[PDB]
């Protein structure tokens, strides 16, 4: 038998054999766009971080309610993010917690009508802005004392729903005696959080720091998760953060953080890499090695062809 | 803002066909459009929405494709139940801004 | 005959993916600034997977070809010596 | 979530009307509410609304600085304020905050005579 | 040269190819009963945790003394457990240190008789009942005031003994304040323990943590080594839970907690897959990758035949 | 004749564990609740450590049962030709 | 005519380091006496890397030699034939 | 062909076949003796642990400065060490951060003359004592009070530099209170460090310990990283042990940090294996897999040879 | 371990004898106690006993409302107390010890035994 | 509870022979069965246990199988020191409750 | 670091005259300094400042005395009889390694 | 204690050739010497160091090896200017201890 053609091929006696027609295993192009996964549309943060959606960023408020999604996508060095120095606390802990929920459902506990002796609407600040007018956090409220008191506080909640929930909370590290003194009346302060399996006490941390965008001044903040027919409390004298908004999770999945900078095209996709579109129907692929559903393999070589034909 | 341009008003037809829409644009709406339709002497419906796709309740005797630059609404087999008027809906960025078309009318013969 | 040699079995040789069934697929984990003792450690050994599952299909392709270009010269010659006796 | 309004009055040219958008069924904050004319000749028209956690409003450009909207949050109530304007004014509903899907909710109208 | 047989084989080429005799690499069948390693007799906690063994649990009392085993079995979710809600501090890192020891010997310590202004008998509770009437821990004591006094502790032990001793002593997280006040008089409490190689300080914690076995508090559990001419201290002012007996470690070797629920009996094994004994002799075993002893490596393979025979 | 190699070698042929002397031993370590990822790591890596070795094995043993009926064909092959030849 | 099959492969056969040149580096990390678990994890994972680079290089290197040797027969057996037929 | 010689190879087949002239390819033999890398010349610390230099103990004077490196040498129970029992925090933390610097610069940051309300030189012990004078570490200071009085510390630090600082400070850990209040006049102690991202609270401890080194008390010391621009602010009211010596970094490289016993000779060599130099051409060695600098891989098996000729 | 006895008494039917099994040399709190009793024909026999530990007696289903069995873990001692004496019951009694507690080797140490008289 | 027979109480031995003895169960006994020999005058003492193990001080002269239905205790050679009564014992579940057999005796022939 | 000494003085025989190493242009207290004296050459010894201590020489292990001050960068030397001549300074770095004495002085006579 | 001794003092020599020196051990001193050369009027300048390198400022010219028992100093061309006395040093222990030699002449003809 004998045929003409142009292709090559690599064997251990020899790295240059020219063979004759191949099958060629490796996926070489994509697509460079940010598409659809199997008619589910994803979420785009734009420019914020989980910490700013979560929490509520007052320029972040493009999120205030999404439909179900498939993965969450992020961009480096995001500007929003957390503008109040400071930290969550096992901030990476909860971004585990994530890709594992594919659905949320925003719910009203603590209304703003429960608080009859605390100020809920003068704790604006001028590192969180909006439109050139300070503001502040939104799916929490920073409270502070009213009429000259802050009385403790002996609040508890119960999930009636057969859906758990994700309840988040702070503390605020003040700068001197006299910040401490004028926002609360009481200079000794704690926090105390009992649930049926969390027990915990914390208290603030008065210090001289550095200037951190304009704001000497730090806030903490946590997290828990409450299970069905059980019950939080909680309990504070001072340096309080409490809830409003509280997360229902309704549906559990695989997904995917990943961290990107491509921009958003319509299309439907299967195989979404970090940073581009993929839909092929080979065994090996070379691109990137953090993938979203059904994908192929991951190798590094640059010529995976195994030779079919003869000569 | 946005100004669109619909089909011509006037448009009579027999059942036993197909009857298409047109909505125009003027700079760039992506996918981001509306339908609407109004029987005389009440609030107006919802037909095909995101431009495209449709919803429940809608009967499958409704169709219609788009997005791009051009809209259409592939109306067939036409019964005894639709007459009214049908309008085109845009929206905007953050904090965002709307915009109505004209209207356009189907009449009987 | 070479759709009874190897044209009606070429599922097979495209069917790389029944060895490669269970691969380490890579998962996104992160550490902060002060637990790089172990993130160390997770870069290392997804590193060494990688390179261990890359090693394994290159030596497996190389074997391939070659003991494909062996089985065209051995249908070669045994045509060759059955069409030489008869 | 279902939609009322207030109802019919009448009132001589160049005055104002105060048209609410009752409604009820769920969480009322995080919900997109707008407005849209019906004036006889007129086909269908837009003039905003407002999120409420945020605070604002962003106005119509063809009647540019004509009407002011605000809304109540403690009561699942939103307003108008519109100081050729014999018409009747709907009240609608979007869902969603990052996608846009149609106003699916629409309610049943409010007629308003001017007259002389 | 020609047979008969009715064998097959695997092979790059063929997955269907019927060779003549073979030799089985592979292992299936397997005994399912747990039976004795080498000679010794194994350690089998019928429906008790570790926690609750080592503390000892009063429906736990059929191990108040055990001879030289080989391994520990122990089956899901056991009932008896922690009676009284709480947590044993780095326990994950106690049974780390087990399948290392293969022997105990339990020695008292501190008698019953060397707490002259203390009680020792009142520290019962329903969460423990023994036969309907309330008990509690075996191997620890609850101390209590007593004439309504809580005398400061200081105690010392110094290991006189050639081999190593385990420590286990307690705090206590008393629910309100005027529980505090009740079992012991001092409303500000701390607990001191200091070594050679250990230093810590700790105090309770009052807040509303739900229920949990109709009981409320809850309790708090440490442990330590110490070595041969070393010395321990204890300091407290209340809320201590004090040891009456220790253990000993007098030998060391291999071993394995592992979990199971097949029963008890008599053979002789000499290596225990956890849900079954095997005893064979060719190279390659299927059934659990958890083995204690001297097994064959652990393959998923359903069939690893290789063929001996011609054609 | 084949006992000469075939049946002298047999203990070459079982006893693969002569090479296989060192394989990864699986243990149990248990993590608590708020320590997810290290007890994700370890369950990955155990699986991927399990898998390599099935892939090794599963191989050897396709190469052995091929080589094995390759030197069957192979002698019996010389032995026609020398007989023939003499 | 052997410098044109074997001599000249010389530099391939010898400097293996191009195919086994991605090896795992072991580093050194210390930890304290409450990080046992961690430790242990650390030592067996290196153990298990280490043993799998040692089989692949010994296994590597016993096929190299058993198709140098079988090259070496084939490629004077092949000339023997020729020169016969000739 | 045929010819004579005296090698022997091993194949899948046979393990015993002798071949003709082979190539061997593992390299056995070593130099046994530590030597320069590329020319640069390394550092030996004797007797001496990294805790200890970095500390300046007093019979370690011999590297109070150090030119260019490119390793740290390192013995097993080294016997200088710590002289005052304690302990240095994240301690494994600090040795992986080095083998990452190869030179470093002694700066001289707030002085000896900064303190004049403060006692500097009267502060010693006889667990590291100088020639039998009694002695203390020379990085750092040990502050008493003076004439009656621990006035509260203030101070701070702009790290006007192009480079980083590694800062040291620590606590003392008193027995009793006696002895407390003979040392400091306060009995209720902290310290407090603020910089841009650090944040710390500290309090110091009392209880009962055994004798380590003839010393019933323990210290603990504590690290830090500064940026360019970033300030780093200091405060207390007892227990503080100042610094007075700061470190720079101005250099990034490939270092390790090893431990062996071998003595020192001029060489010039190019991979240290950690018990004897190394220099070859071969890709494969034995001796031990811990190398610093270029050199080829390591394997276990004792013999690696591999055919070249025939017969 | 030793476990030599109290001694021997004479008393007339109907009473009770305080028969003890003194013991010393370990720890005594985790130790199995029983006893064995034998009337001149009637071979061997028991009555049960008490774990120190917990306190509670397992008493014999033949005589279950016999004996009373009680321990002091601070003096290495053990008692019983059977009432209402016969003309039957009228020889000697013994003690034992057993080891271990999840498993039965046997009873390893006995003593010497205690003798009364009865008429 | 449980009761137990034993072989019977008159069995006449000389030496040279070899005897041998049995105690039957009644509902189940797993492997909970001690042996003791009586010599007249002494107190109990011990002999093989857990019905098949050996013990220390015990010659290797005697010995005996069973764990299982059948019971049993076979000498090797007879010595004249080998004269006395021989019983059985059982022990129930974790609340401990025992019970005794009614003994074999043994005489010269 | 630039090094200049005292200057000249002529006294008695059999007295002492102080010496001094002045210098200035870095952190003096870790760095070490000798003493080489020319009535060949010779040596005496010196201190590293931050120990307090000395190494005098065995030819006069008597001789001499070496001191100095870490807060102005100045070494002294105390010399207590056909001394006439001239005494220099001279500095070498780094502790665990000998490289050189590279910064050396100008001169100082004393008769 | 540590003794040095050097080439014969004089040594006469004109341009044109090379000049070699030498410095004796005594007991061992490995690596820790130094080089050095003094012109009449002022004081002596680092040459060579590490008993073997040199330093910046030498000119290349100047030269010398020999580290465990010879000691030299060798030079290429001889120049103008290369007229002085050169001297030997060395250090032990760690608690700086110091001697010094005898020095040597190279003169004009």
């Amino acid at each position: 038998h004998a045929n003409n053609s142009t292709e090559q091929v690599d064997t251990i006696m020899e790295k240059n054999v020219t063979v004759t027609h191949a099958q060629d295993i490796l996926e070489k192009t994509h697509n460079g766009k940010l598409c659809d996964l199997n008619g589910v549309k994803p979420l785009i943060l734009k420019d914020c971080s989980v910490a700013g959606w979560l929490l509520g960023n007052p320029m972040c408020d493009e999120f205030i309610r999404v439909p179900e999604w498939s993965y969450i996508v992020e961009r480096a060095n995001p500007a929003n993010d957390l503008c109040f120095p400071g930290s969550l606390n096992d901030y990476e802990e909860l971004k585990h917690m994530l890709s594992r929920i594919n659905h949320f459902e925003k719910i009203q506990i603590i209304p703003k009508s429960s608080w009859p002796n605390h100020e809920t609407s003068l704790g604006v600040s001028a590192a969180c802005p909006y439109q050139g007018a300070p503001s502040f956090f939104r799916n929490v409220v920073w409270l502070i004392k009213k009429n000259d008191a802050y009385p403790t506080i002996k609040i508890s909640y119960n999930n009636t729903n057969r859906e758990d929930l994700l309840i988040l909370w702070g503390i605020h590290h003040s700068n001197n005696a006299e910040e401490q003194t004028n926002l609360y009346k009481n200079p000794i302060t704690y926090i105390s959080v009992g649930t049926s399996t969390l027990n915990q006490r914390l208290a603030p941390k008065i210090a001289t720091r550095s200037q951190v965008n304009g704001q000497r001044g730090r806030m903490d903040f946590f997290w828990t998760i409450l299970k069905p027919d059980d019950a939080i409390h909680f309990e504070s004298n001072g340096n309080f953060i409490a809830p409003e908004y509280a997360y229902k999770i309704v549906k559990k999945g695989d997904s995917t953080i990943m961290k990107s900078g491509v921009e958003y095209g319509h299309c439907n996709t299967k195989c979404q890499t970090p940073v581009g579109a993929i839909n092929s129907s080979m065994p090996f692929h070379n691109i990137h090695p953090l993938t979203i559903g059904e994908c192929p393999k991951y190798v590094k070589s640059n010529k995976l062809v195994l030779a079919t034909g003869l000569r | 803002e946005i100004v669109l341009t619909q089909s011509p008003v006037t448009l009579s037809l027999s059942p036993g066909e197909r009857a298409t829409l047109s909505c125009r644009a003027s700079q760039s709406v992506s996918r981001f459009l509306a339908w609407y339709q109004q029987k005389p002497g009440q609030a107006p419906r919802l037909l095909f929405y995101d431009a495209s796709t449709r919803a429940t309740g809608i009967p499958a005797r409704f169709s219609g494709t788009g997005s791009g630059t051009d809209f259409t609404l592939t109306i067939s087999g036409l019964e005894p139940e639709d007459f009214a008027v049908y309008y085109c809906q845009q929206r905007s960025n953050w904090p965002p801004e709307y915009s109505f078309g004209q209207g356009t009318k189907l009449e009987i013969k | 005959s070479t759709q009874k040699a190897i044209d009606g079995v070429t599922n097979k040789v495209n069917s790389i993916i029944d060895k490669m069934n269970t691969q380490f697929e890579a998962v996104g984990r992160e550490f902060n600034n002060l637990e790089r003792r172990i993130e160390n450690l997770n870069k290392k050994m997804e590193d060494g997977f990688l390179d261990v599952w890359t090693y394994n299909a290159e030596l497996l392709v190389l074997m391939e070809n070659e003991r494909t270009l062996d089985f065209h010269d051995s249908n070669v010659k045994n045509l060759y010596d059955k069409v030489r006796l008869q | 979530v279902q939609l009322v309004q207030s109802g019919a009055e009448v009132k001589k040219p160049g005055s104002s009307v105060k048209v609410s958008c009752k409604a009820s069924g769920g969480t009322f904050s995080i919900y997109t509410f707008t407005w849209v004319r019906q004036a006889p000749g007129h086909g269908l028209e837009w003039m905003g609304g407002i999120l409420p956690i945020s605070g604002s409003a962003k106005y119509a450009q063809k009647f540019l600085g004509r009407v002011t909207i605000t809304a109540d949050e403690s009561t699942s109530t939103v307003y108008m304020e519109l100081s050729e304007d014999t018409a009747i004014y709907y009240c609608a509903r979007d869902p969603y905050s990052n996608y846009f899907y149609g106003l699916d909710v629409w309610g049943q109208g409010t007629t308003v005579t001017v007259s002389s």
